[PDB]
RNA sequence: GGUGACCACGGGUGACGGGGAAUCAGGGUUCGAUUCCGGAGAGGGAGCCUGAGAAACGGCUACCACAUCCAAGGAAGGCAGCAGGCGCGCAAAUUACCCACUCCCGACCCGGGGAGGUAGUGACGAAAAAUAACAAUACAGGACUCUUUCGAGGCCCUGUAAUUGGAAUGAGUCCACUUUAAAUCCUUUAACGAGGAUCCAUUGGAGGGCAAGUCUGGUGCCAGCAGCCGCGGUAAUUCCAGCUCCAA
């Protein structure tokens, strides 16, 4: 079972914190090790500088291929993909422009038939993606 | 470093199941029949009721002869009298649970005008106290969330500057009349 | 004039300050804010003294016109008026004259002798070509 | 890479580009809450439709 | 309408609010019969149809305004087939796709006139 | 000798501590750099004078790092103050006015105070709260309904919603006043100022959870959507569009 003595706070609150190491909710949040492996280090958004337009297939319940984009990060300037979403957004975009990618919305984790994918491009050179796609405001050409 | 206050608070609540059929129309009963601008002040008048049902939940549990159930138990109900919302004959604290929210809004000038029928059609109502026509015992107010105490019901009348109570017809009134008096002779 | 009406309320003498402390309303129903130069004989002729030591401001109407509120201050002389109020009321009915530099060219001059030393000719001095 | 993605958009060029046309604009504030109010809750008309729609077409 | 003044006048108390039928949904066709008479019924094995003159009314009404049967549809959002079942002479004719058809053509082949000159009067009076 | 499984010692802290903030059955879980209190620092260390009080840095001295002028002989530095630049980054304002208020300092009614206050920028956020109302016109269409057509109302849809159709108004121009140290704003108040009152409300959705389309046209496992189940290869309730509805 479980101790109940009155003077036990000591067994209980070294155990609970022992075992409170044993979710992945917890331990990722405070053991720092995925804090440091985060691309975005604790951010909601990173701009970072397009490299590669590419395409990546689905998964088998689907058949298509998903436009994503390798970027660098400015600060500690590693590679990701990015997909992005829209229909046309590809070329609206071109090589070498600054993105503000942000998490695709389930912390970290692919994302439906995308496999390995786990951000989404927004703004492009400051001019918003969906003011493009809307036509909101054009390219600063 | 700064002399100012930076005291603020929610009045209101989000439900926290939204879509739910139940309550969407049983909320749209509340606003279409008491010609309200959006479910904000539908939340904004259940949170302070749900404020006034907690203190009077917390007085209950405490137990009697305290004092300060007695002293509070008194300034909660001899206000919500003053609001008119509780009847003067009684003074029991669990007829506070019992009452409802659309009796609050009862208390709300924009729905008083219309009983008393000043302002007929309560949308009509609504709008000719934004337009600052209806005055107070002593005051020109318009706030369709006005909520009046029992001893002002009485004196809810129309504005002198208003063209309803003293004169000075609106502008419309005095365009119609100068083209009118240019037209004619 | 015709429909206008001045009401005082909250008055307390004091030979601390030579005058008498307290605060007018007036309604104007069909009116807007009534300047505060017309107030001050008002409160003169019904208070037979001079329309000149009268002092009077923080007039804010109430919400939907009408009734108006604020401060008033009516002194013995004006010798015993100037000698006890601050300047910038005087300044409004021009009595105390108020003209000078800006506080940014005072922090440039005073910046500006503080490096010259000593020579009375040239801490004045500092004025006349580097003005 | 496949050069595949040429044809990205292409729904969106294909489409027919048709237009808003011109409508009356729609009230807002409480005037927007007022006409569905009246439109859905008092109301009594004498046919079926299995609870259809407000824009009733069964 | 006459209760509805009166449902003003009963500011004091009472008025009931019954909700109804609406109040949310679209399904984008008025089925026009009962379909509880419908169900009911046992004599009546035939339905009207839709007859030859009121298709004429849209022959003479696209071909006026220039649209063949497919750009018609179009404006009316529903199928083409039914244009041509309602000229054709099938049809089983719809109060609302007919009155639909009422709009978007210039005559009136909606209520007892066959034929208007406009529907509605000309920008609606 | 002293401490230590009642966790010493060591290490990490994206740790300044607390008053408190968020969430709210109770319990608890997170956040507290940030205006109040306490501590620490003035590029990093170190050392001092004066002084009641400093190991002070809008004081000095030395070393290190940056870095200014120079007649190359030397001299001068400390914005984690107010503003304002660069850099960094997803991320944060004007090199404005004033000592009038709050108080502080001094020999002192009298001077000074980027403390502070005022303004500007400011969908951080919170409170209130426009985008229309009234009445009549009425007339039609509809399985309308009640007599079986004629008439009316116990009804829905839109449509003249139109000279309606003249009453009421702000939003903005804008008289003065007011306010204020002087201004601004708000509140007063004239003159204007509304019938698509075109003075125009958007943001996301319409298979499920989850309110709302077995509408139409395009597309054809393509483009794409989809938090998650899933949708898409010709007849897509899910993409791209038009119309209509739902939500705030
Ligand atoms: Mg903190
Ligand atoms: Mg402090
Ligand atoms: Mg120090
Ligand atoms: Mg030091
Ligand atoms: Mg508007
Ligand atoms: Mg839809």
């Amino acid at each position: 079972g479980k101790c109940r003595g009155l003077r036990t706070a000591r067994k209980l609150r070294s155990h609970r914190r022992d075992q409170k190491w044993h979710d992945k909710q917890y331990k990722k949040a405070h053991l720092g090790t995925a804090l440091k492996a985060n691309p975005f280090g604790g951010a909601s958004h990173a701009k970072g500088i397009v490299l590669e337009k590419v395409g990546v297939e689905a998964k088998q319940p689907n058949s298509a291929i998903r436009k994503c984009v390798r970027v660098q990060l400015i600060k500690n300037g590693k590679k990701i993909t990015a997909f992005v979403p829209n229909d046309g957004c590809l070329n609206f975009i071109e090589e070498n422009d600054e993105v503000l990618v942000a998490g695709f919305g389930r912390k970290g984790h692919a994302v439906g038939d995308i496999p390995g994918v786990r951000f989404k491009v927004v703004k492009v050179a400051n001019v918003s993606l969906l003011a493009l796609y809307k036509g909101k405001k054009e390219r600063p050409r | 470093p700064v002399a100012r206050s930076w005291v603020c608070r929610k009045t209101y609540v989000t439900p926290r199941r939204p879509f739910e059929k139940s309550r969407l129309d049983q909320e749209l009963k509340l606003i279409g029949e008491y010609g309200l601008r959006n479910k904000r002040e539908v939340w904004r008048v259940k949170f302070t009721l749900a404020k006034i049902r907690k203190a009077a939940r917390e007085l209950l549990t405490l137990d009697e002869k305290d004092p300060r159930r007695l002293f509070e138990g008194n300034a909660l109900l001899r206000r919500l009298v003053r609001i008119g919302v509780l009847d003067e004959g009684k003074m029991k604290l669990d007829y506070i649970l019992g009452l409802k929210i659309e009796d609050f809004l009862e208390r709300r000038l924009q729905t008083q005008v219309f009983k008393l029928g000043l302002a007929k059609s309560i949308h009509h109502a609504r709008v000719l106290i934004r337009q600052r026509h209806i005055r107070v015992r002593k005051q020109v107010v318009n706030i369709p969330s006005f909520i009046v105490r029992l001893d002002s019901q009485k004196h809810i009348d129309f504005s002198l500057r208003s063209p309803y109570g003293g004169g000075r017809p609106g502008r419309v009134k005095r365009k119609n009349a100068k083209k009118g008096q240019g037209g004619a002779g | 004039n015709d429909t206008v009406t001045i009401r005082t309320r909250k008055f307390m003498t004091n030979r601390l300050l030579q005058r008498k402390q307290m605060v007018i309303d007036v309604l104007h129903p069909g009116k807007a804010t009534v300047p505060k130069t017309e107030i001050r004989e008002k409160l003169a002729k019904m208070y037979k003294t001079t329309p000149d030591v009268i002092f009077v401001f923080g007039f804010r109407t109430h919400f939907g016109g009408g009734k108006t509120t604020g401060f008033g201050m009516i002194y013995d002389s004006l010798d015993y008026a100037k000698k006890n109020e601050p300047k910038h009321r005087l300044a409004r009915h021009g009595l105390y004259e108020k003209k000078k530099t800006s506080r940014k060219q005072r922090k440039e001059r005073k910046n500006r002798m503080k490096k010259v030393r000593g020579t009375a000719k040239a801490n004045v001095g500092a004025g006349k070509k580097p003005k | 890479v496949h050069g595949s993605l040429a044809r990205a958009g292409k729904v969106r060029g294909q489409t027919p580009k048709v237009a808003k046309q011109e409508k009356k604009k729609k009230k807002t504030g409480r005037a927007k809450r007022r006409m569905q109010y009246n439109r859905r809750f008092v109301n009594v008309v004498p046919t079926f439709g299995k609870k259809k729609g407000p824009n009733a077409n069964s | 309408q006459a209760i509805l003044a009166a449902r003003r006048a009963a500011a004091g108390e009472d008025v009931e609010t019954s909700k109804k039928w609406a109040a949310g949904q679209n399904k984008q066709h008025s089925i026009t019969k009962n379909t509880a008479k419908l169900d009911r019924e046992t004599e009546e094995l035939h339905h009207d149809r839709v007859t030859l003159e009121v298709g004429k009314v849209i022959q003479q009404g696209r071909q006026s305004k220039g649209l063949t049967q497919k750009d018609l549809a179009t404006k009316i959002n529903e199928k083409p087939q039914v244009i041509a079942d309602y000229e054709s002479g099938r049809a089983i004719p719809n109060n609302q796709v007919l009155g639909k058809i009422e709009r978007a053509i210039g005559l009136k082949l909606r209520g007892k006139d066959i034929g208007k000159p406009i529907e509605k009067g000309p920008r609606a009076k």
